């Protein structure tokens, strides 16, 4: 009952001022979202309200989205009934910085569809392996930064796939580049990944005990790098107890799942692995290398030289930086390989069991996109580079989308429109990911050949190649420090981020030694066996990311968009706390303003006129069953007899634009009814030839 | 537009005969719907009942000659063309390839108006999918359907 549930509807709607009032005053009211037009803006309320549960989503099911308050359920049902009306994959792009609440906003989607949609009859209950999924990927790929205490440090686009009926006949994950360097190292404050914690605090005596591990995380040197084993807001025993009954639910054998446990116990035994001294650097401690070998399933001989030895054509040792550096190379090789191939293993899980037909042409997909978000540390490297570049090309489809699209739409038609003014983070993209001119460009063309160019000498061809721009900075541009040296300044849409240069050659070049590749393939575990095999085409981890970062925008592209904007209220997680100057700020680089004024001087519809005529042509009897003038002539003569106002539409060069969604639906309502007759017609022409067959 | 023929009463009251069970010259409301399509009209139930209401009035459940010539007359003045019922078709295939699954095909026949029953639906995918493939190719279909 407080403030109005859509922004278009505020007045003064050009105040920025009159615009975060209504978000503070919904938000201390405890109503977290609020509509712009079909976009839905969600403030995280950092507390546990429960608006998700069974009750709530009822009310939200089979209804229009405008006739009901704004809540995240609505858009659910708006676009799983967009996905059964018309036949079109449906995809919901969701957006925040880290700790928005995208994650959550996605488990509470899929629990919308799993007890909502309609069972299979045949069909499987993919329902529980779509739910039970996250836990399994949050142990393995969420961790507590000091921005979020459950982190996803990889991006996740899901599709759910429904058949004719609209029941959910299975999906398929994709997942992109896990922060792989979180295995081996954190930052004060900040815990490896969940997985590690559950299985010591929540783990069984007889498994622990088989493991060769200890219950206390401070015993493990790649535990608690950050000095932090805790979190109050996390309870790791029965996250474990949840994760261990996922897995069931997803289908690991109890022999993957023991095959698995054996994989996360060598990476936390190789972390203890100590190096002392000849010369050169040799295992003092025989105690990891013990299970070591045991859980790997590899010779304890070969991994000892392949950790203290370097292939060059004899063997050369290694020194103390030398032998901790591949032993790192090792885990974080083991550990994101390991995560790649349980995402494989879910997918299998998901996936849905036919042969051909009936039909299987016939499913439609509803995409859910969660990455990570936009995030700033005091210390930024090349893993944060890689994250603040996915929302910035996340950003620039949005935009596409959202305010560039729509209105060059109206200029090239006959609609009269008043341009708005947006800002485009288009030079933003270029300058990363533009070819030879651009820093993944660049990065790359100093990664040929080892022992030649450095960090710093990277830095450097960037100054040089990259001259005077304006979301560029390095300390050899105006008056910095406070801009350091060895570092560069990138001005994204959500704001300045400073990065070390140090450790990005490094990173960029994913490099195992072939020393230590080799021992991986000798492994007898069955895990391990499908992550390492055999022995060219190296292709960088930034350009390989850049490639899958267009495949994701081009498969978004294809889709019917869904908006959902999330927003921080503070950066100490607390409820109840909104943030002005911060709020404000998330505001203006979303361009929500901006937004608004689209939306109420513009249209929420538009199709080309000869898809609309073939969809609603049987409304009218002019236009029925054919119509032989022209696409437009027809749309003119079936909207006067659907009745349309003037005002509710107006036709354009190519297409008809409608400027409300009660309108179309209205009419769609009026098509369901419609198929009523027209299956009528064809079942009295069956029963008529049929009777006429078996008799005669 | 179509009117009755002299040739074509004849053939209507030779089929009516065949029902006409007792002899009375009168046939059976059940039974009216049997008739029409076997003189090659596909009338709709609700088409039938409205039929049915207005000779029915007297009760005795009975419709005679006169009558009957009359909603056949009447039947055949406004009958679906082959391109209706291809549109209606088109109208359930979402490709617009025009294809539907024998899955989708039975889905609708049997949940929208005028619901056919299982074991009609059966018979109906028997004849509409040749090659059994799961796959129905309704312009085909629909030819064979109205085909005279
Ligand atoms: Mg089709």
């Amino acid at each position: 009952r407080v403030g109005v549930q859509d922004f278009v509807l505020l007045e003064n709607f050009t105040s920025e001022a009159a615009f975060i009032e209504n978000l503070r005053r919904r938000f201390r009211e405890n109503l977290i979202y609020t509509y712009i037009g079909p976009v839905l803006v969600s403030v995280n309320p950092y507390r546990d309200l429960q608006i998700y549960s069974r009750q709530h989503m009822e009310r939200y099911r089979g209804v229009s989205f405008y006739e009901v308050p704004p809540h995240l359920f609505a858009v659910a049902d708006t676009v799983y009934r967009a996905l059964r009306t018309e036949r079109r994959d449906q995809a919901v792009m969701i957006s925040g910085e880290s700790g928005a609440g995208k994650t959550e906003a996605t488990k509470r989607l899929l629990q919308f569809y799993a007890e909502t949609c309609p069972a299979p009859e045949r069909g499987g209950a993919v329902r529980d392996r779509l739910l039970q999924s996250n836990p399994v990927l949050e142990a393995f790929g969420n961790a507590k930064t000091l921005r979020n205490d459950n982190s996803s440090r990889f991006g996740k686009y899901m599709d759910v796939q429904f058949d004719f009926k609209g029941a959910p006949v299975g999906g398929h994950i994709l997942s992109y580049l896990l922060e792989k360097s979180r295995v081996v190292h954190q930052n004060h404050g900040e815990r490896n990944f969940h997985i590690f914690y559950q299985l010591l605090e929540g783990g069984e005596e007889e498994t622990l005990r088989r493991l060769g591990l200890e219950r206390n995380p401070q015993s493990y040197l790649y535990l608690v790098k950050g000095q932090c084993a805790k979190v109050s807001s996390i309870n790791d025993k029965s996250d474990w107890k949840v994760v261990r009954k996922a897995l069931t639910v997803i289908d690991f054998t109890e022999d993957e799942v023991e095959d698995l446990l054996s994989i996360v116990a060598s990476v936390l035994h190789l972390g203890n692995i100590h190096f002392a001294a000849n010369e050169n650097a040799q295992v003092t401690t025989e105690n990891q290398l013990k299970y070591l070998t045991r859980l790997l399933s590899v010779e304890g001989s070969t991994l000892r030289e392949a950790l203290t030895h370097r292939k060059i054509e004899l063997l050369s040792p290694l020194n103390l930086e030398q032998a901790a550096y591949a032993r790192d190379a090792l885990a974080k090789a083991v550990y994101s390989r390991t995560f790649t191939w349980l995402v494989g293993k879910i997918n299998r899980s998901l996936a849905s069991k036919d042969v051909e037909s009936p039909s299987w042409r016939s499913t439609t997909v509803l995409g859910l996109l969660d990455i990570y978000g936009f995030e700033v540390f005091q210390h930024n490297s090349f893993e944060q580079f890689c994250i603040n570049y996915c929302n910035e090309k996340l950003q620039q489809l949005f935009i596409e989308l959202t305010l560039k699209s729509e209105q060059e739409e109206y200029e090239a038609e006959g609609i009269a429109w008043e341009p708005v003014q947006y800002f485009n983070n288009k030079i933003i993209c270029d300058l990363v990911e533009e070819k030879f001119k651009g820093i993944i460009s660049i990065l790359d063309e100093e990664c040929l050949r080892p022992g030649e160019a450095t960090d710093l000498t990277f830095l450097e061809k960037l100054e040089d190649t990259v001259k005077h721009h304006p979301h560029f900075l390095t300390h050899k541009l105006a008056d910095r420090k406070s801009l350091g040296r060895g570092e560069f300044r990138l001005l994204h849409y959500a704001g300045e981020v400073t990065y070390s240069v140090t450790g990005f050659l490094d990173k960029n070049n994913d490099l195992l030694f072939r020393n230590l590749k080799e021992t991986m393939c000798s492994s007898k575990n069955p895990i391990m066996s499908q992550c390492f095999d055999r022995s060219k085409r190296p292709e960088t981890v930034a350009t390989q990311f850049k490639m899958s970062l267009l495949q994701l925008v081009e498969i978004l592209q294809s889709k019917e968009p869904a908006y959902v904007r999330c927003i921080k209220p503070n950066d100490a997680k607390q409820p109840g706390r909104f943030d002005e100057v911060l709020i404000r700020h998330q505001v203006k680089y979303l361009g929500l303003l901006e937004n608004l004024r689209v939306r109420r001087a513009g249209f929420a519809y538009r199709r080309k006129y000869e898809a609309f005529l073939q969809r609603y042509k049987s409304l009218c009897p002019e236009t029925w069953p054919t119509w032989a003038g022209r696409p437009q002539d027809g749309v003119a003569v079936l909207v006067r007899h659907l009745g349309y106002k003037p005002e509710e539409y107006k036709m354009g060069r190519t297409k008809i634009f409608i400027r409300f969604p009660k309108t179309l639906f209205a009419t769609e309502d009026a098509l369901e009814v419609r198929r009523q007759s027209l299956a009528t017609k064809i079942q009295a022409a069956w029963r008529g030839f049929h009777w006429r067959q078996k008799f005669l | 537009a179509d009117q009755l023929t002299e040739e074509q009463i004849a053939e209507f009251k030779e089929a009516f005969s065949l029902f006409d069970k007792d002899g009375d010259g009168t046939i059976t409301t059940k039974e009216l719907g049997t008739v029409m399509r076997s003189l090659g009209q596909n009338p709709t139930e609700a088409e039938l009942q409205d039929m049915i209401n207005e000779v029915d009035a007297d009760g005795n459940g009975t419709i005679d000659f006169p009558e009957f010539l009359t909603m056949m007359a009447r039947k055949m003045k406004d009958t679906d063309s082959e391109e209706e019922i291809r549109e209606a078709f088109r109208v359930f295939d979402k490709d617009g390839n025009g294809y539907i699954s024998a899955a989708e095909l039975r889905h609708v026949m049997t949940n929208l108006g005028e619901k056919l029953t299982d074991e009609e639906v059966d018979e109906m995918i028997r004849e509409a999918d040749i090659d059994g493939d799961g796959q129905v190719n309704y312009e085909e279909f629909v030819q064979m359907m109205t085909a005279k």
